[PDB]
């Protein structure tokens, strides 16, 4: 059936704030339109159906509107717990030849808390990983906002390969992230260098953690 | 009322899976749409098919799903989704969902009930158990009243793995990061826990259902 286009693709608003997101149908669908919340790693939750009717248990600070082709979801008094992706969906059966159940593409909502710099941990590879011929150095950035960038240095040289980053969902209480960054090297590479450095940057702020292989 | 999906797992491309959805605590005096919805890694929700639970057993398919996918009500509490000619494009979490039928306009005409989802991974790779490595701060580090220790869970296929700490005694102050998939198709992840430093050991317990493996790694303080 109809194609649903959601905008913006991502929104960021402060705690306590109000965000309005949009769903547009390629053809008229009356009010046969539902809204869902999906937090990372969780199942979808119905928020709203028939465009504006609140699902059971959902607070009135969620407000849906629209008919025909243009729909909105407004969330007020934003909480860190509201950080999620939000989907609209056409839900309708007229007949065997006239039905629709398609979703919009989703809108990611980031909720902004106060800025806080991370504390940073670094973990040298254990002896038994070194034995495998490949090592992984792990850097963890705890409890931070907003987003960070990670740089790795080995004896002062910036690494350009072998890096993988993984970010947790926003904390439901304080909106902060955690991040693991790993640098993978051969055991030969690892044993040929001394200083290993993880640098975690937020704009004009950086937090740097290092170790010296000889000392471990 | 609740839904639970099953029958998900690894499959080779071209293979066939049949998922089933178990409905529990339901009202038999009412009729519903039972639907399957999938979600590719990092992607949006994608509707596959629905079926009405009345005597008609009438079904509704996404266009792309006609042919390869077959939904059917196989009991009063069970709906199945048949998937054939699988491609890695079909790798996704597969949700069972339920919503009301139209009635007199007086119903919850949307998908109000959802299962937790079942993971399907379409890959040519054989299931592979993870290697697990202890993460401890460098030996040269000044000791503190607390320490953060971890485990690196490397090179497994497919998702998921489960990581616990001291068999579930340690739950507060655990951070288990989302896996990262390497170009090889293998996955890795890390888990860390912050503890009050003590004589009690800290051990990560790593399970990988797809290979029926369970490994413990005791993390020395590196001291």
């Amino acid at each position: 059936g109809p194609v649903l286009t959601q905008t913006p693709p991502s929104a960021s608003e402060p705690v306590g704030g109000t965000v309005t997101i949009k769903c547009q149908a390629s053809q008229a669908i009356d009010e046969y339109l539902g809204w869902y919340q999906q937090k990372p790693g969780q199942r979808p939750k119905l928020l709203m159906y028939y465009a504006s009717t609140l699902a059971s248990g959902v607070p009135s600070r969620f407000k849906g509107s629209g008919s025909g082709t243009q729909f909105t979801l407004t969330i007020s008094d934003l909480e860190c717990a509201d950080a999620a992706t939000y989907y609209c969906q056409n839900y309708y059966v007229g007949s065997s030849t006239n039905y629709a159940f398609t979703f919009g593409g989703g809108t990611e909502v980031v909720v902004k808390g106060d800025p806080v710099a991370p504390t940073v941990l670094i973990f040298p590879p254990a002896a038994d990983q070194v034995a495998t011929g490949t090592v992984t150095i792990v850097c963890v950035a705890n409890k931070y906002f907003p987003d960070v960038t990670v740089t790795w240095e080995v004896d002062g040289t910036t690494q350009t390969t072998g890096i993988e980053n993984s970010k947790t969902p926003q904390n439901s209480a304080d909106c902060t992230y955690n991040l693991s960054s790993t640098l993978t090297l051969t055991s030969t590479q690892y044993n040929s260098h001394k200083e290993y450095t993880c640098k975690v940057t937020q704009g004009t702020t950086s937090v740097v953690q290092s170790f010296n292989r000889g000392d471990c | 009322q609740s839904l639970e999906e099953s029958g998900g797992g690894p499959v080779k491309p071209g293979g066939t899976l049949t998922l089933t959805c178990k409905a529990s605590g339901i009202d038999f005096s009412s009729f519903y749409y039972m639907c399957w919805v999938r979600q590719a890694p990092g992607k949006g929700l994608e509707w596959i098919a629905c079926i009405v639970t009345d005597i008609t057993g009438e079904s509704y398919y996404a266009t792309w799903a006609k042919g390869r996918f077959a939904i059917s009500k196989t009991s009063s509490t069970t709906v199945t989704l048949q998937m054939t000619s699988l491609t890695a494009a079909d790798t996704a979490t597969y949700f069972c969902a339920r919503g009301d039928t139209y009635g007199y306009g007086d119903t919850v005409y949307a998908l109000n009930l959802w299962g937790p989802g079942t993971l399907v991974t379409v890959s040519s790779g054989q299931p592979k158990a993870p290697s697990v490595f202890p993460l401890a701060p460098c030996c040269g580090d000044t000791p503190s009243s607390t320490v953060t220790l971890g485990c690196l869970v490397k090179g497994y296929l497919p998702e998921p793995v489960t990581v616990t700490w001291n068999s579930g005694t340690l739950t507060n102050g655990v951070r288990t990061f989302p896996s990262v998939r390497q170009s090889s198709g293998l996955y890795s992840l890390s888990s860390v826990v912050s503890v009050t430093s003590s004589s009690q050991p800290v051990t990560c317990n790593v399970a990988h259902p797809a290979t029926n493996t369970k490994v413990d790694k005791t993390v020395a303080p590196s001291t």
